[PDB]
């Protein structure tokens, strides 16, 4: 019965939105250091 | 009797030739027929049904009726491919296919007065849009990068220098880096029929940002002969459109942020002061996906350098053992 | 929830990465 309102969605779009920054911040960080 | 097969086998031997020749300028179909049905093209040309996409090679200078085609794939199979003059004659003879069309009154017209169609409806009109079919260009389509961003921006200038990172050394000898910045969003295929070549008759087009951005290909060409890609990043090379249909047609890889949500999320990698770019930057995803981008072959999307890597070099690796 | 969770995300892992053929196989 809580399943329906869509709780758990908001959970499983944390994960993926945390999965998705340490390799897109790195990505950043390592860009900076072969410098130009 | 067979006097064409002294010639045609001649000409069989002369199309490729020594094979080893580097092959010349490229000349693109456009125009989807039958090469089959009719038996033509001197040689009898047995080619596949012409469409676009093929990017095809013209060396064999030997009448100007019909070319010779190089598709990009290990071997290039060579075929009597027609003009780009004569490819739009070609589709031309069919127009009167359907009984008589143009301005004719069909309609019932078996008696007295009858309606042939007169040289009105063909090929004499069109001059806004008259753009020759096929696409001469060099070598190896250059393949260009576009991502949701501001070029010359926090997170590009860091980052956009990585793209190709590894490429510099991991993807060279068949592909080379040659970094220029102009204004590439004037052309595209021939909009200005007095381009760039005088600044002193006070033309308001000397007066305008010309001849750099126009001249492109043609300095390229030096680097274009040498079968290298370009990599280039500008202050023009944001959306699709223009670059799309411009004077080297694209091949686009796709450095996407995904979600929205990790775009603003992080658009704040260091603290803050997006202010160069904070509202821009979120419609810079909106003003190329939302509406159908129908492009993007080589997405590079992935929270990975490394797997984006791989996502960017085995499409480029396979494109370019074709020309081998 | 976290059973759940695993067998809805790990699941779309084949779909995106074994697409690798997909876009070249075709």
């Amino acid at each position: 019965k809580a399943k329906a309102r869509g709780d758990f969605q908001k959970l499983r779009e944390k994960q993926q939105l945390e999965e998705d920054l340490k390799g897109y911040l790195d990505w950043i960080t390592q860009a900076e250091d072969i410098d130009p | 009797e067979s006097a064409r097969r002294e010639v045609e086998s001649q000409a069989q031997q002369q199309l490729e030739r020594a094979k080893h020749k580097p092959v010349a300028f490229a000349v693109r179909t456009n125009v989807s027929y039958c090469g089959v049905l009719d038996e033509e093209c001197p040689v009898q040309g047995s080619g596949v049904n012409f469409e676009a996409k093929d990017f095809l090679h013209i060396k064999e200078k030997y009448s100007n009726d019909w070319w010779i085609g190089r598709l990009v794939k290990e071997g290039g199979d060579i075929a009597f491919i027609p003009s780009p003059q004569r490819l739009e004659s070609i589709r031309l003879k069919q127009e009167q296919k359907a009984r008589r069309s143009g301005n004719p009154s069909s309609l019932s017209d078996i008696g007295n007065r009858r309606s042939p169609p007169p040289s009105l409806a063909k090929q004499k009109q069109k001059q806004a849009e008259h753009v020759p079919p096929y696409d001469v260009v060099p070598s190896m389509r250059p393949v260009v990068l576009v991502g949701p961003s501001l070029k010359g921006y926090e997170v590009t200038d860091m980052m956009q220098k990585a793209l190709f990172d590894f490429l510099k050394h991991r993807f060279d000898g068949r592909i080379s880096i040659t970094r220029v910045t102009a204004d590439l969003s004037l052309a595209k295929r021939s909009v200005l029929n007095n381009p760039g070549k005088r600044t002193i008759i006070e033309r308001s087009s000397a007066r305008s940002s010309i001849a750099e951005v126009q001249s492109e290909i043609e300095r390229i060409f030096e680097l274009a002969k040498s079968l290298q890609l370009v990599v280039l990043d500008a202050d023009t090379i944001n959306h699709p459109a223009q670059l799309a249909k411009t004077s080297l047609a694209p091949i686009i890889v796709f450095v996407k942020v995904s979600s929205p949500k990790v775009l603003q999320r992080l658009i704040r990698s260091r603290g803050k002061s997006q202010m160069k770019h904070l509202t821009v930057q979120m419609m810079a995803y909106d003003k190329l996906v939302q509406c159908p981008p129908e492009s993007f072959d080589v997405i590079l999307d992935e929270n990975q350098l490394e797997d984006a890597c791989e996502h960017l070099a085995e499409y480029l690796e396979v494109y370019w053992r074709a020309t081998h | 929830d976290a059973e759940s969770l695993t067998s809805a995300q790990k699941e779309e892992e084949e779909e995106k990465e074994r697409k690798k053929l997909a876009r070249t196989a075709s």
